[PDB]
RNA sequence: AUCGAAUCGCCACCUACAAGACUGGAGCUUGCUCCCUCGAAGGCGCCAAGUAUAUUCAUGAUCACAAGACA
RNA sequence: UUAGGGAUAUGUGGCGUCAAAACUUAUGGGCUCAUUCUCGAUACGUAAAGGGUGUUGGUGGCCACCGGCCCCGAAAAUGGAUGACGCUUAAGGCCAAUUAGUGAAUGCCCAUUAUUCCUUUGGUAAGGGCGGAAACGGAGAAAGUGUAGCCCUUCCGAUGUA
RNA sequence: AGCCAGAACCAGCCCUACUGCAUUAUCCUGUCGGGGGUCAAAAUCCGGCGGGCAACGAAGUGCAAGAGGGUCUUGGUGAAAUGAGCGGAGUAUUUGAGCUGGCACGGGCACGCACUCUUCUCCGUGAUGCUCCAUGUUGGCGA
């Protein structure tokens, strides 16, 4: 396996030219971890 | 037309002055507005809801945050807004812009009950957008 | 009842580029194969279908094989199976979703209202009868419980 | 779909020489998937039959036959086949489609199902639509009832590819996964 | 009490059962015709408890885990 | 057929799960049912005569012969192998396609290969600059095999036991 | 301007857009006769002669020339931008298609060789710079 380009697989996305649309879009994953760290707007927006 | 004009544009048709647009992130992410201009150099769009309806104030936001749907409101309003108008110096709204609010939105009203069908593009305003299980958003024409 | 593949069978499109749309069956070359037409349509001249790919429907409008197109044309105007077939529900429910496909954020969004305003007075129509008679499980419950209150409290 | 062969007809002779100043001329009828193999076995032929190689020919003429409008016939094909064991058979079978093309078409895939037998190993000699009266199999002439009908039944019917799911609901139409 | 965390549709209308050579009901011409539920949708949910000039939203300042939360 | 790395496209081989690819493609055609090693299914690589109304077709005169799949013929030593599971409107065997009688060259996946971009190193390597122009963003500027390579630009090769 | 984000523009590269000419005849079409079959007549099929383009997607025949999306696959924000793309000047220039007046080509010319529709044209920045490095916009974080 290569590590640098990874597979997902979207609901309701079945087809290549479904697929098509999606090139260029952002994505993201989320998880936590164990302890709290720095994030965007650590200061202002505390509640983050 | 020379690229270092302030009137130089590269924004694609579909968001043009009037037009409905669908908040796709920020903090009012969801809720639907009214394009008004585009500010100069090629800057973002700056959109009102008009806050009654929806609650969105005027506020800038780029054309990739932006659906810009096929349903339009002719608007006629005075549309003096400049670049200073966002710039700040180095619950709590200012005295001027807080007219420059009322006046737009006042306008804005107008122009939408002139509409025809006013009844129903105040109801799409207010309408709030989402992503349900089993949607396809790939499929659908705007 | 099945309806048989013959001569003059109205039939309809189930997939690829002409899917969703009847033609005429006018000659059947073997057990996989027809040929198929419909003057009053755009793309549907005369050409070959695979018996896999149709949906035989109820009407047969009368005619021998390999018909001219004169004789065919004039045969379905009398039959008038066109008309009737636009009466179905399996019809509209052909052109709704055309309809569906092709529509605006504004379209759906009328649509939603006036799905939401049937389900409301739907609900206020109900609550109404089952004051008359208890059907829902409250008020069964209520009734089974209204002759034990009487007694003591 | 359409049939995979092309009606090709090649027409061509030997080049002149001070022996042969005026050479015959040659037309060949063939069914290939393409013009370059239509011309391979013109040569063949050729070569097997007038002591003539390629390599001293000139090929006059290369074109594709056009098919006639599309209507349901009985076709006649007088094919033959080799094969080590039994040696060169000759065929003559019934087959019913819309064209010449498809018809051969019918007839090679039909001699690579019932005897293996491959492109390159046979030749066609005739191919034509017969009328409704010389049809002798019956299971041909079964389709010239004039009150033909028939049901269909045990059908394998796939859904658009746009709407097949995985998961749906046992009595509805509702999509549980894809 | 540590504990901040990933997950982002709900239902006391789906949450019963069988068939796919065959399947709403009649005929007799058994593959056509006629009747009408027309034989290709679980119900809701997506911002006024409902289709109607009602109504606070900003300064969280142009994206950032939804700064929300289990309808 | 091999310098250290990206992108794009291929070869052999594949596209039910293991395992990337037809989330089990087609709006392609035939054929096949096999009950204690057992239908069959990637070459090189580890069963014959003779029989069979099992089923599908062909030649000549309801017959005689020739084919295709399948079945008998077919008997060893720990429990075990189409690689495993399984598959029979195949996920088998022969042929043929590329989204399908619509109307126009390439369905998809995977290399230390091919094209291209960046960097290194070495050449039977190929060019240019090196009298400080003047003034006063920054510094430098060596006539040179080999360096922290005098400085730029360019092209081609790069694996390996004794 | 240190770190981390987003969007815009320029050069390059890579993808998808936008496409005409030839060839059709074993073909298309109308009659006449045959042959066929039905409850009667049509068709599949064959031979006479009359016309011809199957021409909205008619061939799946041969050869083809016609700006939107990426670049966390590159470099940059004008510190010499060579541009049909940046600038100055006008409105014409000359590419094809139709239709026009010696030799070639075949037994007349389908239009080879020589002398109306359809498009944008001409001009410009050397290095007294041998080499290297220093130049945007909007937030987050860092007082
Ligand atoms: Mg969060
Ligand atoms: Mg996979
Ligand atoms: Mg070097
Ligand atoms: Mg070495
Ligand atoms: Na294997």
């Amino acid at each position: 396996q290569t590590k640098q380009t990874a597979l997902v697989r979207v609901e309701n996305v079945n087809t290549r030219e479904d697929a098509t649309w999606y090139v260029g879009k952002r994505v993201c994953y989320v998880y936590h971890g164990k302890k709290v760290k720095r994030c965007v707007r650590w200061s202002k927006a505390p509640a983050r | 037309v020379s690229r270092k004009s302030p009137e130089y544009t590269t924004l694609r048709k579909s968001c043009a002055p009037g037009a409905i647009a669908i908040i796709l992130a920020g903090r009012f992410r969801g809720r639907r507005a009214v394009i008004l201009k585009q500010l100069p150099h090629n800057g973002p769009l700056v959109v009102s809801g008009p806050m009654k309806y929806n609650g969105v104030p005027i506020r800038r936001i780029d054309s990739r945050y932006v659906i810009a749907t096929s349903t339009t409101v002719d608007i006629s309003s005075v549309d003096t807004a400049p670049i200073t108008a966002e710039v700040f110096q180095r619950t709590l709204v200012s005295d001027a812009r807080a007219q420059l609010q009322k006046k737009i939105d006042a306008a804005l009203i107008a122009a939408i009950k002139k509409d025809a069908q006013g009844k129903e593009k105040a109801g799409y305003l207010r309408s709030v957008f989402t992503v349900k299980p089993g949607d396809a958003p790939h499929r659908w024409n705007w | 009842k099945s309806h048989y593949i013959c001569a003059g069978r109205l039939v309809r499109i189930l997939r690829g580029p002409r899917q969703d749309r009847v033609g005429v069956i006018v000659d059947i070359v073997d057990a996989n194969r027809v040929l198929v037409e419909n003057p009053e349509d755009a793309k549907m001249w005369r050409h070959v279908q695979n018996l896999k790919n149709v949906e035989p429907l109820k009407y047969c409008v009368s005619v021998s094989r390999n018909c001219s197109a004169k004789a065919l044309k004039d045969a379905l105007a009398s039959s008038k199976a066109l008309e009737k077939y636009a009466k179905t529900r399996t019809a509209a429910r052909v052109e709704a979703k055309k309809a569906c496909a092709v529509s605006t954020d504004f379209e759906r969004y009328q649509l939603r209202v006036a799905r939401r305003s049937r389900a409301h007075w739907a609900r206020k129509v109900f609550d109404e009868k089952d004051a008359k008679t208890p059907v829902s499980w409250h008020k069964v419950a209520l009734k089974k419980m209204l002759k034990k209150a009487a007694k003591m409290d | 779909v359409k049939p995979h062969l092309r009606h090709y007809q090649v027409v061509g002779r030997e080049s002149p020489s001070e022996k042969n100043p005026e050479p015959t001329v040659y037309k060949f009828e063939v069914f290939a998937p393409n013009f370059v193999v239509a011309k391979s076995r013109f040569w063949r032929m050729m070569r097997v039959k007038n002591k003539v190689k390629a390599t001293h020919g000139d090929v006059l003429s290369c074109k594709v036959v056009k098919d006639a409008k599309l209507v349901a016939r009985n076709y006649l094909v007088d094919i033959a086949y080799y094969s080590q064991r039994c040696g060169y058979t000759r065929m003559v079978k019934e087959f019913r489609d819309v064209s010449k093309t498809g018809a051969v078409s019918q007839a090679y895939h039909d001699l690579a199902s019932r005897h293996r037998a491959r492109y390159h190993n046979i030749e066609v000699l005739n191919v034509k639509s017969i009328p409704d009266h010389e049809v002798k199999h019956l299971s041909i002439a079964q389709y010239h009832a004039p009150n033909l009908s028939f049901p269909l039944l045990q059908r394998r019917t796939k859904a658009t590819r746009k709407d097949r799911a995985i998961f749906v609901k046992k009595n509805t139409k509702r999509a549980v996964v894809a």
